[PDB]
RNA sequence: UUGAUCAAAGUAUCACGAGU
RNA sequence: UGAAAAUUUAUGGUGGGGACACGCAAACUUCUCAACAGGCCGUACCAAUAUCCGCAGCUGGUCUCCAAGGUGAAGAGUCU
RNA sequence: GGUAUGCGUAGAAGUGUUUGGCGUAAGCCUGCAUGGAGCUGCCAUUGGUACAGAUCUUGGUGGAUAGUAGCAAAUAAUCGAAUGAGAGCCUUGGAGGACUGAAGUGGAGAAGGGUUUCGUGUGAACAGUGGUUGAUCACGAGUUAGUCGGUCCUAAGUUCAAGGCGAAAGCGAAAAUUUUCAAGUAAAACAUAAUUUUGAACGAAAGGGAAUACGGUUCCAAUUCCGUAACCUGUUGAGUAUCCGUUUGUUAUUAAAUAUGGGCCUCGUGCUCAUCCU
RNA sequence: GGAAGACCGAAACAGUUCUGACGUGCAAAUCGAUUGUCAGAAUUGAGUAUAGGGGCGAAAGACCAAUCGAACCAUCUAGUA
RNA sequence: UUAUAUACAACCUCAACUCAUAUGGGACUACCCCCUGAAUUUAAGCAUAUUAAUUAGGGGAGGAAAAGAAACUAACAAGGAUUUUCUUAGUAGCGGCGAGCGAAAAGAAAACAGUUCAGCACUAAGUCACUUUGUCUAUAUGGCAAAUGUGAGAUGCAGUGUAUGGAGCGUCAAUAUUCUAGUAUGAGAAAUUAACGAUUUAAGUCCUUCUUAAAUGAGGCCAUUUACCCAUAGAGGGUGCCAG
RNA sequence: AACUCUAAGCGGUGGAUCACUCGGCUCAUGGGUCGAUGAAGAACGCAGCAAACUGUGCGUCAUCGUGUGAACUGCAGGACACAUGAACAUCGACAUUUUGAACGCAUAUCGCAGUCCAUGCUG
RNA sequence: UGCUUGGACUACAUAUGGUUGAGGGUUGUA
């Protein structure tokens, strides 16, 4: 679940996750918070593992 | 870490600069996550430092772009708008200082005949 | 609601973060006579209209 | 008589030939 | 005497294309099958004897949808 | 403005006061008390120059009544337990007797609200009784769409190229005139051709309109997530009326062939004829 | 057979009487019983349209944001008395 | 070349262009320019008048604007652009001749600056704008040339000249290696003058008293006709109270 | 003793007074400074801990240059790389989002495009 | 050609020029 830029596209967050983490992604579900912060649910592919990358970034 | 100065950055090339830049944004993403995660060092307070550190890379990388665009636009009429000396709008529209001083042949003939003399009408 | 603009959720975003107490530290600055937050709106007490 | 119509047929003379 | 346009579909038409039979095929094919993709913005909660308007936790007001058994003509009135 | 070689942290202004007098009075001096930094007498000249009133202005306070009017519609609660400093509440949970009574005091949406939502806490304030509770306060959270909506279409209408008008700003403009004032077409020459009068755009989360539903899941979201089974729009790819008489398979009958025939000819191998399905 | 600005009446919409409540209210027009209509000149939302010596009016000088024999706002303005 | 039978070349009038380059629409508001224009009030009523040739105005500019070089005054012994102040003057005049309004010439002063067109005659378009090629340097909506490259331009651009006028001739006088204007110019071994930041703090925290919380107060400091020191610096502010 | 009346003391309520004052009001002086190169104004975002105010535009409490020469300060951290510069001033280099002066067409639509180049997957 | 993400452009009014033009406007040579 990424807090993204407010002008992010759902076609950005596809290509701004691969470019940052070497990841293929499946389906992105983007909502704006009532703080007015855009929040994006990136569901990865099957062959990747979300917990595997979460330690790799630092979301422990 | 040792503070990156524009006095140092101006010798580096535009090839190095973005490579020097990329390791600061890639450093900055690792500190944003370090803020929300409860950065266990009291602060990795780089996000004051490494944020303005990028800002002095983008300035030098844009000055070198902007000075290099001026010499490719010398001895060309029609410089681009943003290379054309902003001063105001009011003095931009008004009669370039040569052109105010154009002199009709009556005006440059009655000038040269009678010079204004330098006298002293004194008793 | 449930059917609002983009411009109206953006303005109601902003008025949700201006609705805050004063930070506990700025009471302690030298020459900081900020007693309370003064312009704290409150959903049934003041509306917005504005 | 609760149908139908557009976009030339013919014609003449030339192009009257091209490819052959 | 009881909306318009978007959008859709059919058929009619001249001209034009497809069009060999010893086949090789084709088919914006108006058949069947397969890949790929689908952005932006809203989405919580109240909807009122306490989230709305009436200076208020004001007997007022504020558009709709669903609708049980009984007795009875009945979405009545009493009971559940 | 001059003056008093004035007064002052060894206590100025102010304020209080059964300090003591002065004045006919307006007033004034003085002691003590408090206070904690400025102030006065005289001669001039001046002023935003004296308050009891104005349903005066602005702030404060009394009686009433500091506890009186009153906190009485919507049938109603009661037990015992747990809490807790304290419980008639709502604090909760078990018994419980009742009400609404499907045209509900029920479950959801529109407009409106704007985080009230939901967890963890909690003192004051607020909740016209209380309060451990709360739509409060403090801090963390939470709204997931190709299919639900917008978005798309046009309605009444906004009328909106200046041809016009007005000193301008601007215009109770179903314009009615503004060269092509057109919306236009893989359309030939020697302004593509019969053609269109209005340009242009808005205007409906109830009208018009492509398509999705079920089982599960959260403290908070669900036709939006997970599960499983579909679909619509778009682009692209691969199979799919489609090989004839005859004779290549096959002696022919047949068989590939969605159908052949036809004269001729030595039969025809030769000739010729034909598929935009039935 | 099933017509009708026909009938009694529910929801709704209205507001007759009590000159009931209330009248420092629950309310700057409400509460209660009693009544009027109820298939239509019906009741309602949403979008529109009409703007102040103007609008709208099945007409009361009614209504046009608790404001109407002329809205509201700021100014002229410290009007004049 | 014109029965509306084709073409060519001009020109005029007029189109279109996501043509190349340019302007235009600010918004401020005190002043300024042009418009447009009430009524409160006053008249002890009121209607012209008055408010006021003004609030509201309401379009357009600048550092000022507007004005401005006589289709002016005056009647003299004559003055001489405009603007502003003083005076004329609360005057001549206007006015239900009521309430009320209301200027200018002359004089005095501030400051002073003059001028350009159109149009006979001026008798070889002598003219401009870009356009590319050099050159000149600069952020030159440039200069010098060049092709005379388009185009503008005789439906007239340039020079000369302007109401208070001229243009040429004769002509007289003076005179002509010349000066004026302008860009570079180092003027002056930086020279002056002005702006600006400056830059120096000159001179006591010297001794006692009260605060005992703090001296910035209070008393002291040889003589020099008596004053610790400086003063071209006793402006102001900061400093635990009044600080050269 | 209740209660009442009168006075001072003490305590409360209350904020006058006086004394102050980085603010105003007035007068004067030096100036001319202006947007289609996008102004004035608006919206929204931005700090390690920030609500506002101030500052500011994805480079976002800044900012190149330059001056000055050790700080900022509520805590924390860094810095102190002062000799190759803290913080402040200054500001000439860069930059300046959505708007309004959207300059494609438009609205209580974060709506819908046309042409052009480039990157990526198509292929 | 199909999609993605970036850039650049496309408002009206006007001046001069450029470019294509229009006219039983006015003539001219064929």
């Amino acid at each position: 679940v990424f807090l993204t830029h407010l002008r992010a596209n759902k076609n950005h967050v596809r290509a701004a996750v691969r470019k940052l983490y070497d990841i293929k992604v499946a389906k992105v579900n983007v909502l704006i918070r009532p703080d007015g912060q855009k929040k994006a649910y990136v569901r990865l592919a099957r062959d990747y593992d979300a917990l595997d990358i979460a330690n790799k970034i630092g979301i422990i | 870490m040792v503070k990156v100065k524009c006095s140092e950055l101006r010798i580096k090339d535009k090839k190095e600069l973005t490579k020097q830049l990329d390791e600061l944004k890639n450093e900055l993403l690792s500190l944003r996550v370090a803020k929300v995660t409860g950065g266990a060092p009291s602060k990795l307070s780089k996000i004051r430092v490494v944020r303005k550190a990028i800002a002095r890379v983008y300035i030098v990388m844009h000055q070198k772009q902007k000075e290099n665009l001026r010499k490719v636009f010398k001895n060309k009429k029609y410089k681009p708008l943003d290379l054309r000396k902003k001063k105001t709008r009011a003095i931009r529209k008004a009669l370039s200082p040569r052109d105010a001083n154009r002199k009709t042949l009556k005006e440059i003939r009655k000038r040269s005949v009678f010079p204004q003399r330098k006298f002293a009408v004194k008793a | 609601a449930a059917h609002k603009s983009f411009r109206i959720k953006q303005k109601l975003a902003k008025k949700l973060k201006q609705n805050r107490s004063v930070p506990q530290w700025v009471r302690l600055r030298t020459g900081n006579t900020i007693r309370y937050n003064a312009k704290r709106r409150h959903w049934r007490r003041t509306k917005l209209k504005l």
